[PDB]
């Protein structure tokens, strides 16, 4: 132990009259509320609390930003699903003990209600009461969160104003340290209710509400199915030397629900399509399939903001498929054939999915005719596999999905690799396919439809065999997952461990590698 | 999870092993399949019958496998093959012991090299609801039928169509189950526990909240359905299930009408 | 300090319990250091590591662990303390939380370990964090022969620890916890006292290895070894068994039954390569043999190759009556054998010109040679199940496993040089282990190679629970040991516990 560092920030007199809580919502509720005394008598780490300063920070930047309410506490946001209002002070710690080299002051200020949301430069941070505190300081540094209103209580949906404690990185963090690194603060954030806060209207307790943070399913990432081709997953794993900021459409669903792109919910639609098809037969390249693209269930394709129907090969290449077909010929009814359709635009095309229509084409001697009927091709197999967009209208621009972006500076991309079925007549190793999330996390997402905090999870990756954690990621809230690695050659993974969240965490967020 | 029953909504009904090839010219390549894990692991013979998501239907069926070959113009390569699920009363498959002969029509000697492979079902001939053959000629331990019921229910089955080989006929191959995928996950995800024996659920449909009918889950992972009619019901696909409750398993059911 | 009500210890529990026994007043002074309680915090680790996990008992004091093989019961409180090796140059924390006697299990993060009743230490703190291990019950007392749901310390890493560190080592900070009784701990009720009690720590048989006996084939054991060349998980079937005294897959107690079998003579002449008989294999303590978990009857040879058994025949031709014979077996497929243990069946053919008069009974065969002997699994059925022992592992990182090696009697015809069948453990350990039937404490024992007369160390190798040795082995040659020194247990470790490089 040393005190070459600051003893303790303890809290200025910030300029901030008392403020009161449940005195004044009582007589205004019809119930006789209270919660566990033992709740108000320990300091709890917050849902939204972890954050960290490296020296690639600059001043100004955020640390935290959260506001006043029962998302501060663990408990408390337990509690908030069985009651519809809240009132009252909480009281909160700011864990930074940064090592004995760094220097750099954060500045912590109590934001009022119905100011505006954005920038809040630095120059005027320090209008608001604030506490200016170094990130060497040993105790933590207890700050108020009063309950400044302009009502008797607020309800349980965020969609209150109430008072902010936003945190500014005032002066850069910099180390004396003579060798080779820059450590990196890690702060921590801890709360508790203070002496009068309480709920008001016990309700029947939902789970689907704006608390209840991310859960992931307790599935291990080699059981689980592939999102842009129908295989399991063979390995998940980081490689800086592939394009970083890929725009792929399967596969990739916002964090609170929301499909995006050509993303479907069902595992068995992914690299299938549902059509009416015509056969044609040609002396040329034998038949010609037209098909007219419907959805997989059964509903009709209406062009929209979808660059094809929900499923459809996202990817370019030569893709021969399935087809169960009826023939007219007398022997046989029922067969299932194989055609053979392009997906990259090899200097010619035919086929506008976008429009809703393809175009595939077998090769064979006898004028085979076929009962034109309606079906569903499931791939087969890829020759040439191109891992970029195809042409979704014939050379016209497309409703599409971003690109998958954008990193911090060192941030790559964790890749969830599965191997797909090929031809190929002189290459003899495996073609891969990666993806952001697997199928079996959109079709987790698209049932909760979380309530997305500011703009990334933590994750873990456990491993089940030993318990040991293996890394730390960034679930950035669009449904990819950056981890931190300086490395060259390509890192795998063991493919055992679940994931787990951790917390929510800003952009700014910087890993471990 | 009960039987063979897979997480995955990809490892329904195929196999993945260590194949074998030789009887090169007598009818084609005869493949011997030992039997793996689909994620890689050794499959060593416990209480399923079966390696973890092996077809339980009886039939012919065709499978689509990668063929690392050796003859100059090509490299890699997909081919079908023959597969005998059913009984037959003469066939070399025990998938209980971890052996799969399949076979192709071929003339020629196309040699392969004894790679991993991981098949995929492509069509079914002669398809049949029942118990295939698991050992040679010999039982095995599996799942329990699905029952009982109370006087007056009957069993909701959930119906999809496969592709089949079909020399006559041109009607759809249904095939029934009990509870579809995202039902086989989303439980063995979230292990929740029981407190009773069925939970009463109400499917209703998502437009105009009109209630389509009300189902027993029973513990045992299948829904029963109180109906005294004679023929089929069939019933739209664009509601939602919802949990209502815990019931004991004498609840009597509100009846649907045909 | 901490937010929890006292807890009444043997205040509760006295109106119904015989005695209240107090303990020696000089064991409530000393702070002594608890089973598992150490742990080391690199700088490459994540936050929410669990640096330990011990729970509320008399087992985490060497005085209260002996002196509760006497008594009946025990209840109370202890006082704990966590020392922790840092400068003041760290940073870095450590959140010391206390869970109830329930809360089941699975990956606590770190936003959860902080809504227990906990304390947050810093690494670079000097006087030693002392905290109180309460006795949160449902029942009056605890009975001591029976391990039960109480309050556990769990050690969390909360943030991460940042230092420099010059080339090596890395700079860990190490932390140890000590643990003493509060001033009302009590056992219950006098018993005679039991030898077979549950804290009775592995120990290991005063035998040095050359004078064991192999596991695998019947011969003296010639040399232990490391070897980073062969398989490195083998699947053998013989010298399996776990520290807890459960026997794994086809091992034997005694060491006489180690590749042999009794089995029933069916005999029958034929006038093609020679005489052949079929055997239907029994238990060789005369028990009848069902297909059950083993893969084949008990102690039936587990490598493949050219074997051959002796005899048991009774000759009824005139001259001779018994004599002893030499039959052929063959373990691996070779494409053509009928060879089926599981079922209870074997095939043994020997090349005879005439016929011979052999009475059918039950025999029991000894081997004699091996040809062409290949580590590998032999065919316990044709093409078909074995349930079988699973492979030999997992290992961590930079870990070989340490093989007993004997020398197998070789019938060749190319070349001399004697081959090397090995197993994990000796015959000896196998016996000890099934006949001591320990309990196991956490994951892998620490064992310690000495030599009685000089008295220094040879190596410090680790003993799993699953009845194998590894060793953290840096190169690449195949680097054999003494084999005249004794092998002694220290302690408990984790899995994750990284050896000392040998
Ligand atoms: C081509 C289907 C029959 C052949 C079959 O069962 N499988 C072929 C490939 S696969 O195993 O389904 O993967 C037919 C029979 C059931 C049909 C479907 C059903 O009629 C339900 C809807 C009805 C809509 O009018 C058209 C789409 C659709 C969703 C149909 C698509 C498609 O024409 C289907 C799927
Ligand atoms: C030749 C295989 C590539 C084909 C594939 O992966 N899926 C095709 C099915 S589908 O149309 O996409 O639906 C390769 C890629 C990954 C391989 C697998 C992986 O190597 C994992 C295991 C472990 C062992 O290598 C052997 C079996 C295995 C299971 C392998 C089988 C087979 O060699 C696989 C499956
Ligand atoms: C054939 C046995 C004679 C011993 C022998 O042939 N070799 C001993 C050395 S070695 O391993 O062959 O290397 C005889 C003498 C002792 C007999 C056994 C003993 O009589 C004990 C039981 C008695 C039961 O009635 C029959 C089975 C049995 C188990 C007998 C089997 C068999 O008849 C045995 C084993």
């Amino acid at each position: 132990s040393g005190q070459d560092l600051v003893p303790a920030a303890v809290e200025q007199a910030v300029p901030i009259q008392p403020v009161a809580g449940a005195a004044l919502a009582a007589p205004a509720a019809g119930q006789i509320n209270q919660i566990d005394p033992w709740i108000f008598q320990n300091f709890v780490q917050c849902p939204l609390g972890e954050f960290s300063i490296s020296p690639r920070n600059t001043p100004g930047e955020i640390l935290f930003d959260l506001a006043l309410g029962p998302g501060l506490n663990p408990y408390l946001a337990h509690l908030s699903a069985m009651y519809t209002g809240w009132v009252g002070n909480m009281e909160v710690q700011l864990v930074l003990a940064g090592n004995a080299f760094t220097a750099g002051k954060v500045v912590v200020a109590l934001v009022p209600p119905y100011f505006p949301k954005g920038s809040l430069t630095t120059a005027q941070i320090t209008c608001f009461p604030h506490v200016m505190c170094d990130v060497r300081t040993l105790e933590p540094i207890q700050l108020p969160l009063l309950d400044v209103r302009r009502v008797l209580w607020h309800a349980t949906q965020d969609q209150e104003e109430s008072m902010r404690l936003v945190c500014m990185l005032y002066t850069p963090l910099r180390t004396n340290s003579p060798g080779d690194e820059s450590f990196v603060v890690s702060g921590r954030l801890l709360s508790k209710p203070a002496a009068d806060f309480n709920f008001v209207y016990l309700t029947p307790p939902i789970e689907r509400t704006i608390y209840r943070m991310v859960d992931l399913p307790v599935i291990q990432p080699r059981l689980c199915t592939h999102a842009r081709w129908p295989a399991p997953v063979y390995g998940l794993l980081v490689d800086p030397s592939l394009p970083s900021n890929p725009q792929w459409q399967n596969g990739r669903v916002h964090v609170d629900g929301t499909l995006l792109g050509t993303t479907p919910i069902s595992g068995s639609w992914v690299s299938c399509f549902a059509a009416e098809a015509a056969y044609e037969f040609q002396s040329g390249t034998g038949e010609v399939a037209t098909f007219t693209l419907i959805e997989q269930d059964g509903s009709a394709y209406v062009p929209g903001d979808r660059a094809a129907p929900l499923g459809y090969p996202d990817f370019s290449g030569q893709l021969e498929i399935e087809v169960q077909t009826e023939t007219t010929k007398t022997g046989d009814k029922l067969k299932v054939t194989t055609f053979e359709m392009i997906l990259g635009p090899t200097t010619n095309a035919d086929q506008a999915p976008y429009q809703g229509r393809v175009f595939a084409s077998v090769t064979a001697a006898a004028s085979l005719d076929l009962v034109d009927g309606r079906v569903r091709a499931v791939p087969r197999s890829i020759y040439g596999f191109q891992d970029t967009i195809p042409e979704y209208n014939d050379g016209l621009l497309v409703p599409l999905a971003p690109p998958i972006g954008p990193f911090l500076p060192g941030e790559v991309l964790l890749r969830f690799r599965t191997y797909m079925r090929q031809i190929d007549t002189a290459d003899a190793a495996a073609e891969a396919i990666d993806c952001a999330l697997p199928q079996e996390f959109v079709s987790w997402f698209a049932s909760n439809a979380f309530t997305v905090q500011s703009e990334a999870l933590l994750l873990r990756y456990r491993n089940t065999l030993t318990g040991q954690l293996l890394f730390e990621c960034k679930l950035y809230n669009e449904g990819y997952i950056a981890l931190s690695y300086s490395g060259s050659g390509p890192l795998t993974f063991p493919t055992d461990g679940i994931f787990e969240v951790v917390s929510w965490v800003p952009r700014l967020y910087q890993l471990a590698s | 999870l009960l039987g063979t029953t897979p997480i995955s909504g990809s490892w329904v009904s195929c196999f993945a092993a260590e194949a074998a090839y030789e009887f090169q010219s007598g009818t084609g390549e005869v493949a011997t399949f030992t039997l793996i894990e689909q994620d890689g692991s050794a499959y060593v013979p416990g209480d399923r019958a079966a390696p973890l998501g092996y077809p339980d239907f009886s039939g012919q069926l065709e499978i689509e496998v990668q063929t690392e070959t050796t003859k100059t113009g090509d490299k890699l390569k997909v081919t079908t093959f023959e597969m005998i699920l059913g009984p037959t009363t003469n066939a070399d498959q025990a998938p209980y012991q971890g052996r799969v002969f399949a076979s192709v029509t071929a003339a020629a000697s196309l040699d392969l090299v004894d790679g991993r492979v991981r098949a995929v079902p492509r069509s079914i001939y002669g398809f049949q609801d029942t118990i295939p053959e698991y050992n040679d000629g010999l039982l095995v331990p599996l799942a329990p039928p699905i029952g009982p019921f109370l006087p007056g229910e009957v069993l909701l089955r959930f119906r999809t169509y496969m592709r089949q080989i079909d020399t006559a006929d041109a009607a759809a191959e249904a095939i029934d189950c009990a509870l579809p995928q995202e039902f086989v996950s989303w439980f063995a995800s979230n292990a929740f526990t029981v407190q009773s024996e069925a939970l009463l659920l109400r499917y209703r449909n998502t437009l105009t909240g009109q209630l389509l009918f009300e189902c027993k889950l029973y513990n045992e992972g299948y829904i029963a359905l109180s109906y005294s009619g004679s023929g089929p019901l069939t019933f739209p696909t664009d509601g939602i299930f919802e949990v209502v409750s815990w019931v004991p398993r004498l609840y009597q059911l509100a009846s649907v009408g045909s």
